[PDB]
């Protein structure tokens, strides 16, 4: 069923920032969220289903990473065992610390390693001679509407890209043609692979910051569930398959300010197109929720199209967005909320239905 | 200072170009030698949109031809206007595909496409600033579909900032001049909804019914059916070649008319079409054209529009006119017939006007429209398609060039999915 | 001395300018060929004033105006037209592609490497005069060349030149009529960017002049010339103060003060009272009471905005010709005596008056008639909130389905930008309904 469940987070100040005394602006009154332009002209108000807080380490309802995992991840790990595909997104501009929320650090681990570790744990709980579990992995990206590979190395001649395709099987949905799939049992192994993937990622320094991204990044984990053992002879009449797709996304990248023509501009354009189409897709899902019949523009983009079976249908999803509270960065921050306004899924709607008179 | 290139594939594209250059040459004052015998300077200020120049005031076009069989080449050259074209641009090969899309996307076109692009690059680089590309290719058949689609793909990998546009004939319900129209057509749409900014559907049946009813012609011919397509093509760029109180271009018609990008299949129309006696019994005013244009029968799709609503339409009038009357008539059209229009667009019409009219009339007009009623066309093809593919009728001639069943199934979805999009807006 | 740079943009601005100069030249006694038979015969007089017309030692006059586009079909019509040997042949074209009626190409992809030529010529024109520099920029909503380029130019001229008077005789979108299907977007964004930099921004519309021309002058088949001559006579009715001599004159710095109470509310309307042909020029007295009553009629307005559902925050009247000011004061009193009109409580003065001695003139081949007086009205009112409340409702629909966007993001824009302007416009609506509340003590 339709399970969008968008979330938003608020980081703390840095040490550098607390030295410079970044003027706090973003405030709360619990579930509702407010912001106050330092001109003190108007107050914008945003509601979401869920609201975390990581600015004051002492305040009630504090959002530590344990809370993040224990509230968002666990339904995914649970549903995957039921045999359903799931997906998790991530929005956020550079400086809002998506790296802190997803990956985290050794003393405050983020989401990824917790999810993988709990998967390992439940595997080692259910692992009997009656049942087996196989886990396979893969990693790719999106850049100027093309597709590449990251896990796989390349030729030491020049910019030896990895040109790939997207094709459609009539049953299992779309896939990639030429892709590397690998096997896993150790968390350290996936950490190694993930580092090897994130190194080759498509990036470029700018006047803003050296470490910025220009390419979306998919991390795919295929799960397998083999139980079918015929009582009158060993025979796999079927085996359940279930997918997990994490993805990292780039920013909104207003280009009227960062006026640096060439490729830096021709990549941000495609990036924003992908964001737009993803937003349309989620806004369509929220209406699919309500029993109404509608169209979905799956085929209009690429990253939507390699997700078609994991996003739609009986599939549980999510999304989160890191931000920055420092009033110096309000503009980018506002878009970082204005993209995720799906809280009003079905409010203030007219109704006209007459299908009564069911009688003799 | 801007530019348009013309590519011409298959039999249809070549026989159409042989009447399009015949109409443009008659408007800019050109003669079969490629010389000038016009009357007004105003025809030469923007001749550099379609034509190049030459040594002795001769003018030569940016026309390119493709065909994989010379059976048309000598038909053009041995004609009235087959000799100004640049002989280095008459590309060809041999051993035509024989209405097999596979032979014109994989095998032969793979040999000829670089020889085509070697000329396309020459004709591009010799321009100052570029706007977009034009093309004239049939579907259903072979060469024009396969090689044309391939050219589109290679270009929009090469030159994506700029525009692309096609004037593509389509198959028809009643009669088919080829037994494998649906298959080739579906495979063509799989590679033309992605890599296009606008394409204009034309259907032979509509031209026939038009020429039977209105002009009351007795002995038509393909060469005179093409006279309406050349007219339309001419009108679409009249905003570009000439002045205008409210100018336009190709890109303007693209932005205004294509709300979401995949729905870029048009339904054209021209006015005032009348018989050789019945022009005395009519008046030349804006409403006399406006009632003729939104009629069901002056369209070229063989698609009853009144089975559906119009997402957006356009219009290009030509002559000394009164814009108040134009805008008022369009207001009344959006008023009386709201059911044939969409509510979530407030003004489903725009305009565009030029003040330099054609050689023989005081007034003229073209009409363009993105209607939902194209839906019933594609419902045919898929239907026509799938029952044949349920039994694999003519498959092996297509698998015999390194293909797979997979490549068909994809295409089918990409049409059916598209159809569903239109139906989303067919209801209120 | 007093001077005014004029900067036309887009097919609206240039087709307007070719009329404004046709009129200005016929007033000051000039032939289109630059020279001056008039003062050649008088042997004196400043009448070819240095306000608009720079002057060389060789007797030839060159106007202080420039105009731009990115589609040279227009400027070539000038260069070949009747007026080719008048203007400076720095008529800045970069007509390599149009704006596609999007704000994005006009303000960013083809707004870079091109704007600097315009700024250079503007400096070249300013450094020629040690005097007033009140800008007049004639553009039009909807289009890209007239929305985005203007939005880029004003925000830069506010940086270079700062505290000078900047104005805009912009054109408005008709609510029913349109020649486009993207005017709402391309209008709301422009309002957001130009709410701050500009000082006043007059507004006219295309539907009201159509309806006028069918009503009064008995015209059946208008064009896109006849309307522009009315815009040009409006502009003359303003600039007569700066050029010519008479009783009560109004410089450009006065309009921005008297009519812009708050910084954000600077979007007035406009009107010309006498509009008549050679037949109806007779059979009528043409007093001042008749005129100043006609100026407030609903039909003689120039935007389709009923004022009776609104209130006049401020108003300025500029007359011409043989005038007797006690008639003007009697007219103002007769106006405030009425009850259909409603002024606010915080402006019992409201009115302003400016008089000039010159008559109007005629553009031969035109519908208007030789008279002995004429009048112009400008108003900052509150009915026009409706003409914004519709536009956002023409916006909120489309954006609900993220439509007509993919081009825009395709030329360097963030979608969330839309979601800012809708707010900064909505706040504006609240202001036009905040002030309408009368104070309480
Ligand atoms: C002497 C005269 O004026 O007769 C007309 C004429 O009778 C009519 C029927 C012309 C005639 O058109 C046809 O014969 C015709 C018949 C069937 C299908 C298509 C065309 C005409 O042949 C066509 C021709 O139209 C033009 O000249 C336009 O420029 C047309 N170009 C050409 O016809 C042309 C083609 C090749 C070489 C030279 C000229 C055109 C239309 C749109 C944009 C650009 C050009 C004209 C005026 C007429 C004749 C000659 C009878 C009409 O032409 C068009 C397409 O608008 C058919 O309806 C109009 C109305 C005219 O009244
Ligand atoms: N009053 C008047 N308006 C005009 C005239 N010509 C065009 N317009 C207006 O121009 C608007 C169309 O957009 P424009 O402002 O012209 O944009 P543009 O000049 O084409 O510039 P681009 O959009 O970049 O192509 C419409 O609202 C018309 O009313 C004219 O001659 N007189
Ligand atoms: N309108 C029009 N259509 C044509 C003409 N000649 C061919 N066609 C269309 O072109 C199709 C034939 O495809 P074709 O171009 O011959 O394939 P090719 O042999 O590979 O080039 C048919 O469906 C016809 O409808 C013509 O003169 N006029
Ligand atoms: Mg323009």
């Amino acid at each position: 069923n339709s399970q969008v469940t968008v979330a938003v987070r608020v980081r703390p100040f840095s040490k550098r920032e607390k030295t410079e005394k970044a003027s706090q602006v973003v405030f709360t009154n619990g579930e509702e969220i407010t912001v106050e332009h330092p001109d003190m002209k108007q107050v914008y108000s945003f509601i979401y289903d869920v609201s975390f807080w990581s600015f004051d380490e002492c305040h009630p309802g504090y959002a530590s990473q344990t809370t993040v995992y224990e509230t968002l991840a666990a339904p995914l790990l649970d549903r995957a065992f039921e045999g359903y595909n799931t997906c998790l997104f991530a929005y956020g501009q550079t400086g809002s610390g998506k790296s802190y929320t997803m990956m985290g650090l050794n003393e405050e681990p983020g989401i990824i390693p917790r999810f993988c570790e709990d998967l390992f744990a439940q595997i080692a709980k259910k692992q009997t001679s009656e049942v087996s579990y196989h886990l396979e992995m893969s990693f790719f990206e999106v850049y100027n509407e093309k597709i590449h590979d990251l896990l796989v190395c390349k030729g030491e001649n020049g910019q030896r890209k990895q040109p790939l395709r997207a094709r459609e099987h009539p049953v299992s949905g779309p896939y990639v043609e030429g892709l590397s799939m690998n096997v896993v049992s150790s968390y350290s192994d996936i950490q190694s692979w993930l580092e090897l993937g994130n190194k080759q990622r498509a990036t470029a320094a700018t006047g803003m910051n050296d470490k910025s991204s220009r390419s979306h990044s998919v991390f795919t984990l295929v799960m397998t569930q083999t139980k079918t053992e015929v009582v009158e002879g060993e025979e796999h009449d079927h085996r359940i398959t279930s997918r997990i797709n994490l993805v990292d996304l780039a920013g909104s990248e207003r280009c009227s300010t960062a006026h640096s023509s060439g490729q830096r501009l021709k990549e941000g354009v495609s990036i924003n197109k992908s964001l737009l189409t993803l937003g349309k897709v989620i806004s369509a899902l929220s209406e699919q929720a309500n029993g109404k019949r509608v169209f979905i523009p799956y085929r209009e983009s690429t990253l939507t199209w390699l997700l078609k079976e994991s996003l739609g249908g009986n599939s549980k999803t999510a999304m989160i967005a890191t931000v920055s509270p420092a009033a110096s960065n309000i503009e980018e921050t506002l878009s970082t909320l204005r993209y995720a306004t799906q809280a009003r899924l079905i409010v203030n709607i007219a109704k006209v239905n007459e299908d009564m008179n069911a009688k003799l | 200072m801007r530019e348009i290139v013309h590519i011409q594939a298959g039999q249809c594209g070549n026989q159409i170009g042989a009447k399009f250059w015949e109409v443009i040459s008659d408007e800019h004052g050109i003669d079969p030698t490629g010389s000038y015998h016009g009357d007004s300077d105003l025809q030469l200020e923007r001749i550099n949109v379609y034509y190049n120049e030459a040594t002795g005031n001769k003018y030569v076009p940016r026309a390119i031809l493709v065909d994989l069989e010379p059976g048309t080449m000598d038909s053009v050259r041995s004609g009235p206007f087959g000799q100004i074209f640049r002989p280095d641009n008459f590309v060809f090969g041999q051993s035509g595909a024989g209405n097999n899309w596979a032979k014109g996307h994989y095998t032969e076109g793979a040999e000829l496409v670089d020889s085509v692009l070697d000329v396309v690059r020459k004709e591009s680089e010799s321009c100052d600033c570029l706007q977009g590309f034009q093309l004239t290719h049939s579907l259903g058949g072979g060469t024009g579909s396969g090689m044309g689609t391939l050219l589109i793909s290679k270009i929009r990998e090469e030159y994506p900032d700029r525009i692309m546009n096609t004037f593509s004939v389509m198959p028809s319900p009643k009669v088919s001049d080829t037994v494998v129209e649906p298959y080739n057509a579906t495979l063509s749409v799989h590679q033309l909804v992605e890599n296009t900014d606008e394409t204009y559907c034309i259907d032979n049946e509509a031209l026939y019914d038009i020429c039977f009813r209105t002009l009351k012609l007795t002995t038509p011919t393909y060469g005179d059916l093409n006279h309406l397509v050349s007219a339309t093509m001419s009108g679409v760029t009249t905003c570009l070649r000439f002045p205008g109180q409210l100018n336009a271009d190709l890109r303007k018609l693209a932005v205004n008319m294509v709300p979401f990008p995949r729905l870029h299949f048009f339904m054209p129309g021209f006015a005032p079409l009348t018989s050789r006696g019945s022009q005395q019994y009519r008046a030349l005013t804006v409403p006399e054209l406006t009632q003729q244009m939104f009629d069901s029968k002056n369209m070229m799709a063989a698609c009853d529009p009144r089975h559906g609503r119009y997402l957006t339409v356009a219009a290009i009038f030509r002559g000394r006119m009164s814009m108040k009357e134009v805008d008022e008539q369009m207001l009344n059209v959006q008023n009386k017939n709201s059911s044939y229009f969409v509510e979530w667009i407030p003004n489903n019409v725009k305009t565009a006007v030029c003040d330099i009219p054609p050689r023989g009339l005081k007034m003229s007009a073209t009409f363009i429209g993105n209607s939902t009623a194209i839906q019933e066309l594609f419902k045919r093809i898929s239907e026509q398609f799938t029952a044949m593919f349920r039994r694999k009728a003519f498959l092996h001639w297509y698998t015999g060039e390194g293909m797979d069943e997979m490549e068909f199934t994809e295409a089918e979805s990409n049409m059916n999915d598209l159809v569903s999009e239109y139906q989303q807006y067919q209801d209120a | 001395m007093r001077e005014c740079i004029s900067i036309h943009v887009g097919q609206a601005g240039v087709q307007i300018g070719n009329a404004c100069w046709e009129l200005y030249c016929l007033e000051h006694g000039i032939q289109p060929d630059g020279q001056m038979p008039s003062d050649k015969t008088i042997g004196g007089g400043d009448d070819s004033f240095n306000t608009f017309f720079s002057e060389t030692g060789a007797g030839k006059h060159v106007p202080r105006a420039v105009f731009v586009d990115l589609e040279p079909t227009v400027i070539d019509e000038v260069r070949t037209g009747t007026y080719r040997q008048l203007f400076h042949p720095e008529q800045l074209i970069t007509g390599k592609e149009d704006a596609a009626n999007n704000y994005a190409r006009g303000h960013y992809t083809i707004g870079k490497e091109i704007i600097d030529l315009v700024l250079d010529r503007i400096r070249k024109l300013a450094d020629q005069c040690t005097g007033l520099q009140g800008f007049l920029v004639f553009h039009s909503f909807g289009g890209g060349t007239g929305s985005g380029f203007t939005s880029l130019l004003m925000e830069r001229l506010s940086v270079d030149y700062g505290k000078k008077s900047k104005l805009e005789f912009s054109i408005y979108p008709a609510p029913q009529v349109s020649t486009a299907v993207v005017e709402p977007y391309n209008s709301i964004l422009t309002t957001h960017t130009t709410l701050e930099h500009s000082d006043c921004a007059f507004m006219v519309d295309n539907e009201a002049i159509y309806d006028i021309c069918r009503r009064n002058l008995d015209i059946e088949r208008p064009t896109y010339t006849n309307l522009n001559r009315l815009i040009s006579q409006i502009v003359s009715s303003i600039t007569a103060s700066l050029r010519f001599d008479g009783a009560l004159n109004v410089d450009l710095t006065e309009f921005q003060t008297n009519l812009v109470p708050y910084p954000r509310i600077h979007f007035p309307l406009a009107t010309y009272a006498p509009v008549i042909s050679a037949e109806k020029a007779y059979h009528e007295q043409l007093s001042v009471a008749e005129i100043t009553n006609a100026c407030f009629e609903p039909a003689n307005q120039m935007v389709k905005c009923d004022p009776r559902h609104g209130k006049y925050m401020a108003c300025c009247l500029l007359y011409r010709g043989d005038v007797v000011p006690k008639d003007v004061n009697a007219a103002i009193a007769t106006i405030k005596t009425k009850r259909s009109i409603q002024f606010v409580d915080w402006c019992p003065t409201g009115f302003k008056v400016g008089i000039n001695y010159q008559p109007p003139t005629v553009v031969p081949g035109g519908d208007l008639a030789k008279v002995q007086r004429a009048v112009c009205m400008l108003s900052n009112t509150t009915a026009i909130a409706e003409a914004w409340a519709r536009l956002d409702h023409k916006f909120d629909l489309m954006y609900a389905k993220r439509a007509f966007v993919h081009w825009y993001v395709g030329e360097g824009m963030e979608e969330g930008e839309f979601s800012e302007a809708r707010e900064d416009m909505a706040a504006l609506e609240k202001d036009y309904e905040e002030v309408g509340v009368d104070s309480v003590e």
